[PDB]
């Protein structure tokens, strides 16, 4: 039923902290609920309570508290958590960070509101992502396979050319209808029109929707942006059976929200003063993934992160690390030499690719070749080592085979054109005519069997 | 109305009877009224952070408050003057009191009352008309090079009920009514605005133009585009001045500003000492740069709050000249000495470390700024553009890129112009190191170019092709010498030092090399890359003959273009006309066709 | 003479050459990035303090 | 019946631990050995394999049951369970039969709500407990203990109490240690007699990858098992990724008795093992600074039989159909020849050095590669296709094979 | 014997009162009953620990690691509970057995320890993974009053100048171990490869035990002599002429 009781306003700003208003004499108070606050000059803001005590409701303010005022402040208390209206409807547009509509179009019409937090997927109803993505990119596709469903980040180093790879991904992704969410934290103008351009340009624009939030937007906004974004997938995935792809942009312009909210609230502090938490926060989002039974939808995560200073083992990534499917890593070491996508297979896993692969799904002899390809590329690092300390006289000529390998690898496995879509077959056959390097018997990864079925040719 | 101090500790003043006020809100506190903002509410008490040493505030004593958070006044005046980080003018505190020192508990208004200047109002106005935000409905002449155009308050919109007729008028006169839901506005040629909050505009734009320096090495290389972000990195063995100057003393710019974040209190007067010493040509005249410029001045001892909010009355100064229509261009001296006024105001407000010591927020307060730049559609009706340029020097502790607001900064920033301390060591002035350096808009520029100077990017790829083959070939050369090269090597390698010592570097204290335009630039290289690719013709073509071309052979039969080449530089703007220039270039052009030639 | 010198320079110049790039890519990246981990887990108690 | 999760379900004894948990790995199962009552932990940095070595032990190992318990982990993994553990069959008495039915799963996934991971701990090993008195070695996967201790963080912060290293509360470590012993082999309650037992085995997770974590140095001090996941070996995709330097196991003393009489010659070629896969990292130091040229040939030897043990037997692809499971006698099988080829190598540098005629790891390797090539392919027998005493017929045929060439050798 | 267990199921404040009680019964068959006792506290970790959840829950100001500031005091309350007093034959010796945390020397448990306990005896993960047994690192290994309880009388007079020698040739070996790798084994000297056959055979026997080999003080010292023996007499710069004329040339 619709909450019908009407709504109080409260002028019982008692006192203001950082992000925090509190309120005093509410009347009964409920964790999470929104607020809508109204400045003395009339402009209104949105905040959520926080924590509840007898008559205080701490509320955090979305839009910032510069303004709030102890006297003349008045509190619309809405008396329910923060629901978002959806509808398939949101496909074909653009908004703001709060999910306000930003493209002109006027307010979205509910096909249902939803709580933006989502809900706990029941562990037994969820289906184990296996059929392919192919996403055309042979650095994934051959060695990192992407399962319809699976949640794998993006990791780069600031400046590498990630969203030039996204934007690929969303305009070649396809399995062996579909539609995007996409979100973005923090970013830059200068590349909210990349992402905005690279839709139409890719004529995908009509089956995407686009929460932005910028840079100089409110960081608060930030914390719900790809909660709406995940409230959306799941009505489109769950609810109408669309095959959903979420792009979520620089989690780490998200994850810079939570240090602030913590260091703001006087949270316990984990690794470089993120949120004890914040595990379980990335979790909120990162779990709103995969398919589950009877519904046809299908909702796959791509997050992007920019890592900072590089630092693999930094807590954004590293804890994202323990929740996603694996993660796919882009590495100066490659985009210097010019080598686009710059995505080192190496660091790479993709978890569900042990089950996304071999015969039904993709040729027989691919999970063989990508281990394969692993071994010869990381003995093909360790030799470069080796020769960088001692010279090319202290190789053997295999050890000078797995550099020459390492060499012809990056220059025709990785590097492909930012417009060039490559089949999983053609990328295997890339795979073979590189590994045919070496002796049949040197394949230490491959069992016999597939030698004799594939390494002839 | 006002309320009355209650407590102090440091320099945190606890208020009561502040029922009324707002956080962040800008009080006066004590019979001296000392500067200070609201950092906490706590029911009718309220937390003042002061600025100013609270020493001798007592209990009871009067705090006022401000109708505004921390805000920067608007308007004619601002042109040559010296502001503070919150907006106190030092120029008129120095002439006013006679004293050497900022007094605490300064109340000099920031735009000096009681100066008339030459107000035309917009003759298409009548009582009657509708007018917006950003509406022009009059200029003043403060100035010959820059005509300050008035504009209503982006909050500001309504029907005319009166508009001064032309004539001198000041910052006390009434110069607009407007009246909207039946309440007339009084309105002044002063307007304020809280410098935390963007300026408003009708859209922000692509950045598409050149921000034209007059340097070759950043005008070719590293282009930055008028409206773009860009880092510097700041210290004293490297020469940041060169850009600074240059870019202040030529650039296609129309108006500077120039934040000192929080500078060493010498190093701060050298610049204010300095600038009003320099001079640009406009319309065939010579006119002192505090013309077009106004200087937000912060030694390391001024305020924590006026080092953090440095900056931000810089762009909101910068932004109003924006809604001008003008391309502005905003340096800033050192964001990490900005950065360590967040870390102590945040040290004060007993926030937790997050990265190295610095705040949470540093990385969005950092983006947040930057995002303020770009070129725009103004607000209001007479349709122009505008930009914003930000110039943010950096000072990474031994030139470590890890830390953090240099490591978020060049996150943030699309241009690093990397100077280096041994290319100063060298002499090598502009010293801007060509290999650290980067620019983002080469694509942003692809349409200017294709337009005006259709073969230039190839020059460019081309010119960093060479540089980077000669850094190879230098590993090379301590291995087994010069000697052991291919002949395309070492023709390579003589090149790139032609376009490294007679391109990228340039003398700025000579009459020819001062300035250098972009045609100019252009010619230059096409003539040392022509000469490249000819020359290598020579070479490649003569592979497996019986007589070989050699760098050697080119030098002894056509040295004299090598020469030429070489002095391409000495060609002046001035005595040479542009046509006469490009002539002379063009000649080269035939004078080393026909010398490759007589080779092959 | 000459001869029994060029082969001695010729592996004496390898082994010192070994051991710089022993020490500019080994022993120095070991220490920069343990002075690095330092740094921040010392950053790590301080912010627990 | 119903139990507090939080009280110990009593015994009329602890027992010492004196059976190995056999698992389908051939570095844990050989070089490592966990037992049926002892504890273990598998710290690891994200992406290193933990959770496939979890998964491993409850598809495959002489466990009578098994309690799964996903605390705050990633929701696919408990759908891989469900898909994977009705489909996978043991054997009884000649009835084939799904794995399921020696299970249950405790889930929590890592967005269900924080505190339920306390829940969840405690319920797994209380059901753990449970079936321990029937009588049933019971095995329990505590499938992460560090994002419990991170549950245990949420409630200290909202408490405002006053933290230990990292967030952690002061009573993380007592937690931990009043939890994994809880373990054992026990003498049940009552009076028809059994010894049920629970194997504990708790998938740490660093943050940040690094062993200095307070969950790992607290656990640390209270497993008599660690096996220490290497992310540099997770990255060349060396699985298990268990780093046999720092990885240790204390119930080697107690499992002794049963190696010597099962397995009698199974305790020189463990010590063997353990020992050329130090010499490794010994010469690796030395290598680094001066090339492979300054090597004797019974380093050269000594890194081959360490390439062999590393890339033939340590390394495991545990989804496909050979590498699925190991028994012990294909595991000693391989571990037997690739030290009988180290010791014959050996030898036969050290019988023939004395001379001009010296052998070298060059001369062997240009007579023997084929020799190599079967000991590589060793770790291809199935034992679904492959009968133990086929697979030991084959591995005898090796050990004749390598006699043969190195008596031609000699 | 007298064994007070708390196991790790136990509740933890209950470790707080049990080395305390354990000392008290030693200073009652001690100082009172004339016993001589040897106390052995199992892991004061556990027992820091247990302070540090007690002073934790206290909201108390914390000391390095969130320890309780009185952590020195409380550890000398239960250590300096020991040795012999006036008029009794009676005395405790304690030997507390402490899990360095993280294996580091300097954590505040071991550190403020040192401090306190007259030396410690340092057992090492390096020599643990070398097979060691006893792990015993011999150079961080220290007891304060070691020199008065040896010379003629209480041990053959040579043992206090056989231990100089054996600990600066052992601390000799380790540096030329590190040379080894950082200079190569050609560098070595014919010196450097006798500190280095030293450090081996050292090890080897000196160390290594075996769990049931009560090794008398004498025969150690006649093994000091054996591995001594290696270097050349005049090399043996730690001790004096006339004890090596007497106990070299054996
Ligand atoms: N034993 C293994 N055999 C084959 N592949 C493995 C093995 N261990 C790890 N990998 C691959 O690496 C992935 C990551 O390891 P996993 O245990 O699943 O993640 P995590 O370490 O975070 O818990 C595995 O799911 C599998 O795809």
């Amino acid at each position: 039923n619709y909450l019908s009781q009407p709504r109080l306003t409260y002028k019982t700003v008692s006192g203001v902290n950082g992000p925090l208003v509190i309120l005093d004499h509410v009347k009964f108070p409920r964790y999470a609920e929104i607020v809508h606050l109204t400045l003395p000059d009339g402009t209104k803001r949105s905040g959520q309570v926080l924590e509840v005590s007898g008559s205080k409701a701490v509320v955090q303010v979305f839009e910032g508290t510069s303004g709030i005022d102890a006297k003349k402040t008045s509190c619309e208390f809405t008396g329910d958590i923060l629901r978002t209206p959806v509808s398939e409807d949101m496909l074909g547009r653009v908004f703001n960070g709060s999910g306000k509509p930003i493209d002109r179009g006027p307010v979205v019409l509910a096909e249902d509101f939803l709580d933006i937090m989502g809900q706990p997927i029941n562990p037994q109803c969820r289906i184990y992502p296996e059929e392919m993505i192919q996403t055309g990119i042979s650095a994934i596709d051959g060695m990192n396979s992407i399962a319809r469903g699976q949640k794998i980040p993006i990791f780069s180093a600031a400046g590498l050319p990630h969203n030039e790879i996204a934007a690929q991904i969303c305009r070649q992704a396809g399995l062996v209808n579909f539609a995007i969410v996409f979100a973005a934290m923090g970013v830059n103008m200068e590349t909210a029109r990349f992402f905005k351009s690279d839709f139409e340009e890719n004529g995908s624009m009509d089956n995407v929707c686009l929460f932005l939030n910028l840079a100089n937007d409110p960081t608060i906004e930030r914390i719900i942006t790809p909660r709406l974004a995940l409230t959306t997938a799941e009505f489109l995935a769950y609810q109408c059976e669309k095959h959903v792809l979420v792009i979520l942009t620089d989690m780490s312009s998200y994850a810079e929200a939570l240090r602030e909210v913590s260091a703001a609230r006087e949270e316990v502090p984990g690794r470089r003063g993120f949120p004890g938490y914040m595990y379980t926060d990335l979790a909120t989002i990162y779990e709103r993934a995969g398919r589950v039974e009877g519904r046809n939808g299908s909702i796959t995560q791509i997050p992007i992160l920019t890592m900072p200073n590089d630092d693999i083992t930094h807590p954004i990534p590293d804890l994202t690390g323990y929740i996603t499917e694996g993660q796919i890593y882009v590495d100066r070491q490659l985009h210097n030499r010019q080598i686009y996508p710059p995505i080192n297979v190496l660091p790479s896993l993709s978890r569900l690719m042990k089950s996304a692969i071999g015969e039904g799904m993709t040729r027989k002899d691919h999970a063989d070749v990508s281990n394969q390809l692993y071994a010869c590329y990381a003995i093909g690092k360790d030799v470069q080592a080796m020769k960088a300390v001692v010279g090319e006289e202290a190789l053997t000529s295999d050890d000078l085979l797995y550099l020459e390998f390492l060499q012809k690898f990056e220059k025709n496995f990785i590097t492909q054109g930012p417009y060039e879509n490559r089949t999983v077959y053609e990328t295997l056959d890339i795979g073979w005519q590189l590994l045919r390097i070496f002796p049949k018997e040197m394949l230490k990864r491959i069992p016999q069997s597939t030698l004799s079925e594939f390494y002839p040719r | 109305t006002f309320g009355y101090v209650h407590g102090v500790s440091g320099p945190v003043v606890t208020a009561c009877d502040m029922a009324g006020a707002a956080m962040y809100e800008l009080v006066r506190v004590g019979h001296s009224e000392l500067v200070g903002e609201i950092i906490r509410l706590e029911g009718d008490m309220a937390t003042i952070q002061v600025y100013e040493e609270t020493s001798g505030v007592s209990v009871g004593d009067p705090v006022l408050r401000t109708g505004k958070p921390l805000s920067v006044e608007l308007g004619p005046g601002i042109m040559g003057a010296i502001f503070d980080g919150i907006q106190r003018p030092l120029s008129d505190i120095s002439s006013q009191t006679q004293s050497i020192y900022i007094p605490r508990g300064v109340n000099v208004s920031a735009l000096s009352r009681d100066i008339k200047w030459e107000f035309i109002p917009s003759k298409n106005l009548r009582v009657g008309s509708h007018i917006t935000g950003g509406d022009i409905y009059g200029i003043v002449n403060e100035n010959s090079l820059i005509k300050h155009k008035i504009m209503l308050p982006p909050r500001s919109r309504g029907s005319v009920t009166y508009i001064a007729p032309p004539g001198n008028y000041d910052a006390s006169d009434v110069v607009l009514e407007l009246e909207f839901e039946g309440v007339k506005e009084k309105l002044s040629m002063v307007q304020v605005w809280p410098v935390r909050q963007v300026r408003p505009v009708t859209e922000k734009l692509p950045a598409n133009h050149p921000l034209l320096t007059g340097q070759r090495v950043l005008d070719a290389l590293f282009p930055c585009v008028q409206g773009g972000t860009t880092a510097i990195p700041g210290a004293f063995g490297c020469g940041k001045t060169v850009i600074s100057q240059s870019l202040s003393k030529y650039s296609n710019s129309d108006v500077i500003i120039y934040v000192g974040c929080g500078e060493r209190g010498n190093e701060m007067s050298e610049v204010l000492r300095d600038f009003p010493e320099l001079t640009m040509e406009v319309d065939g005249k010579v006119e002192s740069i505090m013309k077009r410029t106004a200087l937000v001045a912060n030694t390391s001892n001024m305020p924590v709050a006026a080092r953090e909010a440095s900056i931000y009355t810089g762009i909101t100064l910068s932004e109003y000249f924006r809604d001008m229509g003008y391309h502005v261009s905003m340096m800033a001296d050192s964001t990490s000495r900005w950065a360590e006024a967040l870390r102590e105001i945040s040290g004060r407000l007993a926030e937790m470390p997050a990265d190295s010591g610095y705040p949470a927020y540093l990385g969005a307060r950092l983006a947040s700024f930057y995002e303020r730049a770009g070129r725009v559609k103004c607000l209001g009706n007479p349709e122009r553009e505008g930009s914003v340029s930000i110039v943010g020097a950096v000072s990474p502790p031994g030139g470590d890129f890890s830390d953090p607001v240099t490591s978020a900064t060049l996150g943030i920033v699309q241009v690093f112009w990397g100077l280096d301390k041994k290319l100063a060591q060298r002499k090598h002035f502009p010293s801007v190191n060509w290999l650290i350096s980067y620019s983002k808009y080469m694509r942003a520029l692809d349409e200017y170019y294709d337009k005006h100077f259709t073969e230039f990017v190839p020059l460019r790829t081309k010119a960093k092709e060479i540089l980077q083959e000669e850094e190879d070939l230098a590993e090379i050369v301590q291995l087994v010498g010069k000697a052991s090269l291919a002949e395309t090597d070492k023709i390579t390698l003589e090149v790139a030092k032609l376009i490294k010592d007679d391109f990228l570097q340039q003398n700025g204290y000579t009459p020819y090399d001062r300035f250098c335009p972009f045609y100019k630039t252009v010619g230059m290289l096409s003539n040392m890359i022509s000469f490249y690719d000819m020359a290598r013709r020579a070479v490649e073509t003569t592979a497996q003959s019986d007589n070989k071309i050699t760098w050697s052979i080119i030098r002894e039969h056509m040295g004299e273009i090598l020469y030429k080449l070489s002095s391409m530089k000495f060609k002046d703007p001035v005595k040479d006309g542009e046509a006469k220039i490009k002539a002379d270039y063009a000649q080269l052009l035939e004078d080393m066709q026909n010398a490759f030639r007589s080779l092959e | 003479s000459l001869q029994t010198s060029f082969v001695t320079l010729d592996e004496a110049i390898k082994i010192t050459n070994r051991r710089v790039n022993a020490i500019e890519h080994v022993i120095i990246p070991r220490i920069e990035r343990t002075l690095a981990y330092i740094i921040t887990e010392l950053d790590e108690r301080e912010r627990e303090e």
